[PDB]
């Protein structure tokens, strides 16, 4: 399937200092999003090889 | 290690180890930031 690569900060945050701060509180949310997301990728063209 | 010294040496600090096996990575994503801000209004600008 398409490797979807979808940044977590700037999709919660539009470019504003406030939602920065806060998002950087929930500790890695973002973080452990992208791994998903990333081995996905990796996987749709690893199973295609 | 600086985070922000190098390409090479902001890559160690998101991976958060000192050696950097083969490979790629991504370190943080780049928006541009606005260089101005614009108005488009309706001058009438009328007192209350």
């Amino acid at each position: 399937m398409t490797k979807t690569s979808v940044d977590c900060t700037m999709y919660i945050c539009g470019d504003s200092t406030e939602c920065s701060n806060l998002l950087l509180q929930y500790g890695s949310f973002c973080t452990q999003l992208n791994r998903a997301l990333t081995g996905i990728a990796v996987e749709q063209d690893k199973n295609t090889q | 290690v600086d985070c922000a010294l190098d390409p090479l040496s902001e890559t160690k600090c998101t991976l958060k180890s000192f050696t950097v096996e083969k490979g790629i990575y991504q370190t943080s994503n780049f928006r541009v930031q606005p260089t101005e801000s614009i108005v488009r209004f309706p001058n009438i600008t009328n007192l209350c």
